[PDB]
């Protein structure tokens, strides 16, 4: 089926965003990184690669912020590109990935409204792949209530809040309930628009998705326990996507402690050799580094197919991971703590 | 109490009794559905198989009679 | 005296008996134990009882058996037409009953299974739901016998 | 009375070419446009 | 090899000896419930029952061939079964 | 005589205008209207 | 405890298979005081060690109900006599003409008086395993047993 | 969605209406009518072989375009980081117009044997015409057919391995090998064609 | 003397009363069991309730197997074209009917479930709306048997 | 006596015994593969059992062979009508039950590859449940020579 | 002598060979068209260079106006059936030819022009596979100027 | 002499000569006017520069009128079918040639005007592009002057 | 003297002059109507300037009838064939451009209405564009004109 | 003598021997190479292992061609309508169990491929369900063979 | 065809007006305007009933 329409839309793209991935670091271009003694050691390596003069045209007293910000700025305008040449069905595939991104802007417009702050003071502040169409809502600022419904007009992501939040829920509940209840409704929306692309982008995307569900309903647990959130809390909070929504997502909703969680990880093989694999002891991968390695698999196995939508969403994730990456590689040598350097994740 | 409740339930249990003395009679015809369909599986394994080992010839059909009855064991059991 | 294609609808009868009837059992079939597979994960005792909609689905191929054999054994190339098409509609009246059976056996089949993982007391309930679709197949093989016996 | 040489093979060229037109067609609906450009 | 498949053999051993005996037996005394599984040719459509009487013969040997082969995969099996 | 042009000619226009009917149909019964800013409020 | 039993062997009324499960569950019986001390592992022989008993008595009864339907593996008792009569009976003068047709093609017993062996005293006539209308007659009873 | 249901929709009607009229037919007796006989001869052998002709060129054609455009999408967006892509990965397409020129060898080798009967009456026509008629649209459909695929399947492998060489160029000497496993099937269909072409004759 | 081809109309009658009212009555069972499975886990106690759309849907393949019977009871060699026809009316009558209250049954059979465990107060509710959906394959019969024995 | 066009339907026959076999053997096989490839990642040593669904696809290209063969040395340049449509029916009757036993093998292939990997307990279970979709096979296979041969 | 009908398929030839290049040359100026759009905004210089693939779809649609006028020149009232199938042949053999030669024109264009945008050296190797495009419509005119004048 | 029904194939021309060329003006007109709506809120002062795209889509359904017309004062009680087929194709051939010239120009209006919005360069480019769509229709026109008059 | 079904082709000529321009007209007042819903909350004044669009819509409609009208009066039983089919193609040359015409017009006064919402200079462009749209329907009305009154 | 149309079915056979089969093996083909190339990039060491799936996708292509050889050199104008349709059934046979032979060897020679990718153990798995795909050509070929030379 | 018109104008025209009460004066307008395809229906339809 797909290997027959998608090259007439999508092949120029596919083998842009391939070709882009192919330029990522390799696990040797980190192990070199990480050997220099200043940021422009870093300098010297990256321009040997893609982010070659990405750090030219900038302030000499150097600065982690701006390496990171200047990372950021790359991405984005990678993404911008693929985005902007896009056609319906791949395009509203790649606003599936931006609608992540919005989504904590939003939760940021909703934040400084409900402490009466100004959105252009906030509008700068954002993740620009999060960056709306409509402004009404950035200009006019006044109150929770008249956000709230120029967010509705004015945003893509109007449809998700109509799914789960009311004006009054924005009002009574806390910010955080707020950016989990609107990612469940993501999530699920998201997986069923990849089960409607049938197919390859189904069953490459639906893994990556199904993870992002399960990984979602173990961390909200782990952190759940030292808090008033209830039991009822956390089962509205889960989303449906995962291999655990049958029973075992119940599970962790009546469960309070690891242990419990972990008798959930342990009937699955792969989360069961995950938390195996971290005690989160001192020096330790922790439960959360675990996930991120495993999603980072998970989005390098998309790309062991040839057409499908699901090698954008790899794309952006491990870009993202190669940003993180960098940062931190920059953080531990900025800070001299190299003893701790090595717990990058590698990536292709 | 209830008697609405109360009548609609002995009402459904008594129509229930009522037609399954058609159709709970009827479900005794899986007996015969099964007889059949595990009469003609037995037929059919023996001819399509052990038949085979019923060579014109001692020799020629001994050896063969023998691994064609294990194939037909296996099929016979499972 | 009789027409030559006489045979066709009759030998199609009994193709029908069995295809449909396959066709609704595969379903009824492929269902279940897609839900089983499923459940298991968390639930290494519930496969032994979890089976009984699949069970449910073979039969469905065997009422179509049954017809199918029936037919079968009552064709002959001098067939009086009318007998050919009681066989065709008892043929049919098997195979696609059976068809929907299977079709109520695999949703009930996967969705029970489920429910009664979430939840053992229903299991007795699932049971009696799945006789419910069991039953489709019982009427299309009563009807078929009336006609091909007629 | 129900049908001739000539509509046969006029039929099984119609066809085959309304095949071809709606092959076309098929293509030529799903053609698509922008809704956005770069900086 | 291992146990299971050793058991399975004593199984089959028994069964297959028990039937294939049984089958000689039909087969020697020329039992008419046979005739079907015989492979009769046209040519014993003549001279008269002899003919049919050497086939039975010949398939009567074929399972008590097979019989002896099935005792010996008895006593390959009942020492398997005690050796894994 | 011609009954065979006639059965054809009323057939196949008679598909064409019923298949410029349905296709139609079909088009002004599952166009979106897109009011979605009166969703909203 | 005799009905369940009851209806399965009418069910699963290969007298071979009878014996085969009858076999099986005595084989669990006659190793009862081992198979308590072994693996709980298998499952599967778990729960059917603890049938043990039930099936033993479901195998005799398909044993019964194989033997009244006169078959094994697609096998039949000629020890037996018949209701079914020999050739020469089909040629008593009457019906040989219909014979020398039955000596090219095949050919229905009519069942008529004097050519047929009357009344039977066993099971099912062994005849019926070989004759190739025998599913039309095992049909007829299976389904009226099956109502009563 | 829609645009694939509408015409699904006239493929399961006309299929039903056949099958309605297949039944009718037979039970009213008229099945001496729709005998396919007279619908295979009363056709013009010259029907069937232009259309044979005409699908052995335009399926190849058909075949051999989308094995064009499927590798040569991924060698341009492939080409944007890797540029030394289009040279070398371009004989994907050489393979896909060799799926073309199957095509139009076997179409004109078709097109040298049809010739005039002068005569309408089928037993004028004679076996040899119709025979040949027929053989020439079953070897322009062969090829055609075979065609169609085989470059499909070429473009869809092609483009894999320019993406491929966007990664590693030692990958496109490696892979290039299931290029030929495609373009075989159009040369067995040419072949075929060939063979079901060899005995005909016309005129 | 009347048309061989007479009784292939009369079978089609009955077999359409069965299949069509199997198809109905599996489709209603189908949802209804997944609206009982899905809801049991919250409300157990609910399921000897909530199996009467079952009930219903299986109800629906009854006025087809009554329909089927009693077509299949009256045909002959012989029979009138016209009475044919009428069988072929009444079994897409019923059968149609029956598919048709089935739909319904399914999908109120389903949603009035899940909203039954949410609030009990519905219970009687989705009785009412369902009564006025298996009667549709009431009115089914009702017409079949006014064409089949006329 | 008989019409020449008239082993057109036998052979259609034999061929569908085939043909719609192979669609069936090829999904199940199909199916299964991918499980079998996207469990062993993470479980190796199942392989060497959880092929079995491949395996009993296979039978279905067997129930295939045995009618396509069967029927094809059964044709003659003369043969009676009548034997023509058996033959048909034959074809399709295992033809089609296989592609419905193809159908279900792969679903439950594919699922219970999956199943497996999460609780190895399964196995065990899903053979029984594959068993029931094979055998839709044989029984289209029992009607297929019943056919041919009677 | 000749049937009256006889021209109508030649007259459908030359329809088709306009028609269906018009129709791949339309898809193929389309996308190139819409890829223009996009790519000069950040490269509005280019356009110049870019537009190969347009020019290249009006081709196709000529290679059909060539094909459609010879035949149309060709066509008479008295036309045997003979040359009126040579020019119908010709007439689809162009015309699907046409389309397939426009689509890969178009879909390599709206690749190409936005390739040679982010990489200047991908122009020439864009020529080459519209080049390749191009000579699959040579194709399709060969075979209908050589029947055009069978 | 010529047979009865004979002006049925060349109205038929006249009549889509006129519609299909009137739809590929619209789907033309329809997404031309889509786009310049769109940019003229940014852009006012293109509004008039822009139409051209619209005008081409007006110009297309003028083909199709000028076949449309000079077939309909040819045609005649009685008409020979020679005259009716080649009014046919031509009206086909503009008619359908108007389709895809129409989708061009469709097409590279709504993307080349949007695209103008942002750059003004692209204007020069997008009106030679729709000059290499619109002489589709000059092409289905000249085949279709040639056809009708032969 | 003339044959039967004389009046058939011409009757569906009228109906179709009235159908598919109504179908049209709908389409344009439906689609243009919501896009003028839309635009009057944000712009209070507009709405009496911006129904233009379905004004023309109106127009298609009555076009349809003018041409439906004078096919209706010009049938009569005895009518030669000649005309009844150059009604047919002048009741769908009017309709289907119509069609066209209507089509273009919902989708233009929508985006131009839209359009002035934001920005009311655009008022005149879009009357430009409506212009150009509703001109495919004078367009079919002057070859429907032609073909009826010829 | 034979009828004149005789040969057609047995032409047909010779095509669909070949065209399904090509079908078979270029599905095959491209869903292997495309696993070949996507497991590539990762593990350029494994394609000399990784290939055989394209091969076995060739052997359907073979499995065709012989077929299609052995009918095509067996075909004349006075062959038997009995051989005839021989011949179309063979062809049928191998050319559509090849084509599901070709689309299970392209489902495991993807999915096989991209797991051996990670896990070089499924190599021996991959090729032990890989030959119970290529096994159905080898089916195909049988029957057809049986028929063709009958 | 007039339905359908109707339908989607009375629609999108009722859940303007909700936020705008003038739209019940261009609503009326452009309903009329839908509806009178019916009209033009019935007249050919009287026509044609009558010829």
């Amino acid at each position: 089926f797909p290997e027959l329409y998608f090259n007439v839309d999508n092949g120029y793209l596919e083998g842009l965003v391939r070709g882009l991935k192919a330029g990522v670091l390799s696990q040797a271009d980190y192990l070199n990184l990480v050997q220099c003694e200043t940021l422009e050691d870093l300098k010297l390596h990256l321009q040997s690669t893609d982010y070659g003069n990405f750090l030219a045209n900038e302030a000499s007293p150097l600065t982690v912020s701006v390496i990171d910000d200047k990372l950021k700025e790359k991405m984005v305008v990678e993404f911008r590109h693929m985005r902007n040449h896009a056609y319906e069905p791949l395009a509203s595939f790649l606003d599936f990935i931006t609608y992540s991104y919005m989504i904590d802007n939003v939760i940021l417009l909703i934040t400084g409204t409900l402490h009466q702050r100004s959105i252009a003071e906030l509008v700068p502040k954002c993740h620009p792949l999060g960056s709306f169409e409509q402004m009404e809502a950035v200009n006019i600022a006044q109150t929770p209530a008249e956000l709230y419904n120029a967010i509705l007009v004015d945003t893509p992501l109007a449809a998700f809040f109509q799914d789960c939040i009311s004006e009054q829920d924005l009002d009574e509940m806390n910010i955080e309930i707020i950016r989990n209840t609107l990612y469940k409704a993501y999530l699920e929306s998201f997986y069923k628009f990849c089960t409607l692309l049938g197919g390859t982008t189904a069953d490459a995307m639906c893994p990556i998705l199904e993870f992002e569900a399960d990984r979602r309903a173990f961390i909200i647990t782990i952190n759940s326990f030292g808090t008033e959130l209830s039991k009822e809390d956390r089962a509205k909070l889960f989303p449906h996507c995962g291999r655990l929504y049958p029973e075992g997502l119940a599970q962790l909703a009546r469960a309070d402690d690891y242990e419990q969680v972990k008798n959930v990880a342990d009937y699955y093989p792969e989360y069961k050799l995950l938390f195996e694999g971290a005690g989160s002891n001192p020096g330790d991968k922790t439960l959360e580094d675990r996930f991120f390695e495993h999603e980072v698999k998970l989005n390098k196995l998309a790309f062991l197919n040839q057409f499908h939508f699901g090698v954008f969403y790899a794309f952006v994730k491990l870009k993202e991971q190669e940003c993180r990456n960098i940062v931190w590689i920059a953080e531990c040598i900025a800070q001299r703590h190299r003893a701790k350097i090595d717990n990058y994740i590698p990536i292709f | 109490f209830d008697f609405g409740d109360t009548m609609v339930h002995q009402a459904i249990h008594t129509i229930e009794y009522c037609l399954g003395c058609i159709s709970n009679t009827a479900s005794y015809l899986r007996l015969w559905a099964l007889s059949l369909a595990h009469a003609q599986l037995s037929e059919v394994l023996w001819t399509m198989v052990i038949h085979i080992g019923l060579h014109v010839r001692s020799l020629a059909g001994g050896l063969g009679l023998f691994f064609i009855f294990a194939a037909f064991a296996t099929l016979t059991v499972a | 005296n009789n027409p030559e294609y006489s045979s066709f609808f009759g030998v199609m009868g009994a193709s029908s008996a069995m295809v449909f009837s396959a066709m609704g059992a595969a379903y009824g079939t492929a269902k279940s134990g897609t839900g089983i597979a499923a459940m298991s994960v968390m639930r290494p005792e519930l496969i032994m009882k979890s089976i009984i909609p699949v069970v449910m689905a073979g039969i469905i191929a065997i009422y179509g058996l049954v017809v199918a054999v029936l037919i079968a054994n009552s064709l002959t190339d001098g067939i009086t037409l009318y007998r050919s098409f009681l066989q065709l509609g008892a043929g049919l009246s098997v195979g696609l009953s059976g068809l929907a059976a299977g079709f109520a056996i695999g949703i009930v089949g996967d969705a029970g299974v489920r429910g009664t993982a979430q939840q053992p007391r229903l299991f007795v309930g699932m049971i009696l739901i799945l006789i419910f679709a069991e039953v489709l197949g019982l009427y299309g093989l009563i009807v078929a016998l009336i006609l091909s016996t007629k | 009375g129900f049908f001739s040489p000539g509509i046969w093979m006029g039929l099984l060229t119609t066809l085959f070419m309304l095949f071809i037109f709606t092959y076309g067609l098929h293509m030529i609906l799903s053609l698509k446009t922008m809704d956005r450009f770069d900086d | 090899c291992g146990p299971k498949l050793a058991a399975c053999g004593i199984v089959l051993s028994a069964w297959g000896v028990i039937m294939l005996i049984m089958l000689g037996i039909f087969f020697n005394v020329h039992s008419a419930v046979l005739i079907e599984d015989v492979p009769f040719t046209e040519k014993d459509f003549e001279n008269g029952p002899q003919n049919i009487y050497n086939l039975y013969e010949q398939v009567s040997y074929n399972c008590f061939i097979a019989a002896g082969l099935y005792l010996l995969l008895g006593g390959f099996s009942f020492c398997q079964v005690r050796l894994n | 005589l011609e009954y065979s042009v006639v059965f054809n000619l009323v057939l196949w226009i008679m598909t064409g205008l019923a298949l410029a009917v349905i296709i139609t149909s079909y088009n002004i019964w599952n166009m979106d209207p897109g009011y979605d800013s009166i969703i909203y409020r | 405890v005799i009905t369940f039993p009851f209806l399965f062997a009418v069910m699963f009324g290969d007298f071979g298979h009878g014996i085969l499960m009858t076999l099986f569950a005595v084989w669990m019986v006659l190793r009862e005081s081992r198979i308590l001390s072994q693996k709980n592992e298998n499952e599967m022989f778990s729960m059917v060690f603890s049938g043990r008993y039930i099936i033993l008595l479901m195998g005799l009864f398909s044993i019964y109900t194989g033997l009244i339907y006169n078959d094994c593996f697609s096998k039949s008792l000629n020890i037996f006599g018949s209701s079914w009569s020999v050739r020469p009976m089909f040629t008593i003068g009457n019906w040989t003409e219909e014979t020398l047709l039955g000596s090219s093609v095949l050919q229905l017993n009519p069942a008529i008086p004097g050519v047929f062996g009357g009344p039977y005293p066993f099971g099912i006539d062994p005849i019926w395993n070989i004759a190739t209308n025998k599913l039309t007659f095992l049909n007829s009873f299976k389904m009226k047993m099956s109502v009563i | 969605t829609g645009l694939e249901l509408l015409y699904l929709g006239i493929f399961v009607a006309f299929w039903a209406c056949m099958i309605v009229v297949g039944i009718c037919y037979t039970i009213f007796d008229l099945g001496f009518r729709f005998d396919v006989a007279w619908f295979l001869t009363e056709t013009s052998p010259f029907m069937w072989s232009n259309l044979g002709i005409g699908l052995a060129i335009s399926l190849s054609v058909v075949g051999a375009a989308w094995g064009i455009y499927i590798t040569g999408s991924s060698i341009i967006g492939g080409g944007v980081k890797a540029p030394r892509i289009k040279t070398k990965n371009l004989v994907s397409i050489i393979f896909c117009e060799a799926v073309a020129i199957y095509g139009i060898i076997m179409a004109i080798v078709i097109s040298n044997m049809a010739e005039p009967f002068s005569a309408t009456d089928p037993k004028a026509i004679g076996h040899r015409n119709y025979h040949a008629g027929y053989s020439m649209f079953g070897a322009g459909l062969t090829v055609g057919l075979s065609n169609l695929f085989c470059g499909v399947c070429v473009g869809i492998v092609g483009s894999g391995a320019a993406l491929a060489d966007a990664q590693n160029p030692s990958l496109f000497v490696k892979i290039l090998i299931v290029e030929i496993f495609g373009s075989a099937i159009g040369l067995f269909g040419v072949i075929v064609a060939i063979l079901q072409t060899s005995r005909v004759k016309m005129g």
